[PDB]
């Protein structure tokens, strides 16, 4: 019988590893494209500083993060321990941005 | 189509950076959207500065000039 | 009999835009307060974002164009586009006349 | 013998004072020049705001058969517009009360 | 005649919602901004137009926060108000 | 002068916010989150007001304090 | 003679008045603001480097990085709500796990 | 062959606090770039404040009063208290030299 590891043991182990860290969790080339894309429907032929992206990345990954933290807190008060789209509504509603 | 670039893993990953224990299946096209949303902002703050600076290159500075704008001030980048 | 002190407000020009919009319309008084108050916070915010534009760029002056560029950042979408284009038709109409 | 006096306003076809906008923007340690066309475009600016805000009033006064806008008429017109709503988010009106707007569940 | 739990309610909440007159008394706001005011500086005065301003932004940002507070109890399968639901309501807003 | 504010304004003050059925708890709560805002709007007025050197707390003081916290009021100068 | 070293400080006094005099603030800018301004400043940075410089030897570490700056202003309760909507690049978040999701 | 042109930040006024406060620690590039914004972003937020009460007081000039009572407003409980108290000590002292 191999060993396996119950359903929310390395859930928690990867809570703790990715809070110890802080390196950016999101692929570097993805994002640049991701931003270019969108930058495309504002002005064409436009370039970017490296340090542009990479303020940009910092800045998505820091507001997806509180914006889980909010989505946790809002599952938790639903006596629930998973997160589900309509936690990020009441989360991005009671934060003004819908 | 670099919307999906921003994979499944990557959606995880922040969740476990911001302590979600269980991940619901329609959570990542929602951070999908609320992300190209956020950065849709974002970018249309920076490159209207870029553009009132008679320049082709987004700088950092614009970048952090638009966060700012937003309440989001940036640390780290001048 | 002492005359109470000079106190400027956008009182005359908001009841001169209602009747352009509205003939047979009135308004209260503190309807117009609100009404002052908001062309006041307006204003402040469109010179205080044309005022750091000009500082980002290293500029002396306030010109017509950072204060597009101020109406283009702070205003919503379709209400950005039509201030801007009524600002570029008074200024047109300005520089034609003298 | 010197010309007849002509406003600002009235050259750019604006009802906004145009040299109040200059001299506050002079005196409102903003920068250290102003420029001539940027009075004109702020006046028509606000001109414009102040004209959609007024024209949505207008409608919410007649539609409350009233023939003067009190601060709830103004306060109707700027929640339901979205764009006017986004731009003031942050902003309470006095007197303006809220829209009536009743959650289904509790229907 | 007794109407059930709940008609009295929503006719307060439409009735409240079409009004616009302050829902705070005025003697006791202004009794409790003098009393908290007192503990910053002694001998003060107040303009009526303050108190009235105070009171009006009183108002609307507890009208705010009980909006976000039913939110909150809705999200939970439920229709009353708890505190835990202000207290969501305002980490979520970030004020605690 | 807290429990000035009576269980029936706070009753009204939730049904203008939509709210139909309140908890019994609500009220100290309520009463706590009012006096933390008054509290904090009210520092800053009288902040404002020393520094005019003046001893009455004007209209204008409110209001820049409570712009001052991104809560912008209007009809008050 | 340094007007930072009058007062004592090691903040640029003159600096900091050339930035009050060029950043349109007001008219004119009075001598005891820049030296005032200074101290703030200073004292703010001090508070900050202190915090950090705990940290950093907690973590085994000679030399602040960005997570000890994080870790710095998180912590205390009165520079978290001074940077409350400040983002700190590199700084991580706090190890926080909800009771109720723990085993 | 040209030297760039020279940017003025608060590298060296950091690293000489950062010597009194911890004399063995050092400070990495990001840090000091970090705490550099973060001067700056404080010298912001209290420079705006003293000239926004320099304008509702009908004031032409900044003093040591305007800049504390834009310390008192914008730093929360005993920063406040702290800073009032250091930038007090340092004016006297100034005022005591020259």
């Amino acid at each position: 019988k191999p060993h396996r590891y119950r359903p929310g043991t390395v859930a928690l182990r990867e809570i703790r590893r990715y809070q110890k860290s802080t390196e950016l969790l999101i692929r570097k080339l993805p994002f640049q494209r991701l931003v270019r894309e969108i930058a495309q429907d504002f002005k064409t032929d436009l370039r970017f500083q490296s340090s542009a992206v990479m303020a940009l990345q910092e800045a998505s990954e820091a507001y997806l993060v509180a914006l889980f933290e909010d989505t946790n807190l809002c599952a938790i008060h639903a006596k629930r321990v998973t997160i589900m789209p309509k936690d990020i509504q009441l989360a991005r509603r009671i934060r003004g941005e819908r | 189509d670099n919307i999906q670039g921003i994979t499944k893993p990557a959606i995880r990953r922040l969740a476990r950076r911001g302590g979600v224990k269980r991940i619901s299946g329609l959570i990542y096209e929602e951070t999908r959207g609320v992300l190209k949303v956020f950065l849709e902002n974002v970018i249309r703050d920076a490159v209207t500065y870029t553009e009132h600076a008679k320049r082709k290159t987004v700088t950092a500075m614009d970048v952090v000039y638009a966060l700012k704008r937003q309440g989001r001030t940036l640390y780290g980048f001048g | 009999k002492r005359r109470k002190t000079r106190k400027e407000s956008y009182a005359i020009y908001v009841y001169k835009v209602l009747k352009q919009v509205h003939p047979d319309t009135g308004i209260s008084s503190k309807a117009m307060s609100i009404m002052n108050s908001f062309v006041n916070d307006v204003f402040e915010r469109i010179a205080g974002e044309a005022s750091r534009l000009a500082h980002y760029n290293k500029r002396s002056t306030i010109t017509s164009r950072e204060i597009q560029t101020a109406v283009r950042l702070l205003l919503p979408g379709e209400l950005a586009k039509h201030a801007v284009s009524e600002g570029t038709k008074a200024v047109t109409k300005y520089t034609s006349a003298k | 013998t010197r010309a007849k006096a002509k406003t600002r306003s009235s050259r750019a076809g604006l009802q906004f004072p145009v040299g109040r906008v200059h001299r506050l923007l002079r005196k409102g340690n903003y920068a250290e020049r102003v420029g001539a066309g940027a009075p004109v475009y702020l006046a028509a600016v606000l001109e414009y705001l102040t004209a959609e805000i007024l024209e949505l009033a207008g409608n919410a006064a007649r539609d409350n058969k009233k023939t003067r806008i009190i601060p709830r008429h103004l306060q109707l017109a700027v929640r339901n517009d979205e764009e006017l709503n986004k731009l003031l988010g942050r902003v309470t009106i006095a007197q303006g009360g809220v829209l009536p707007n009743i959650q289904s569940v509790l229907l």
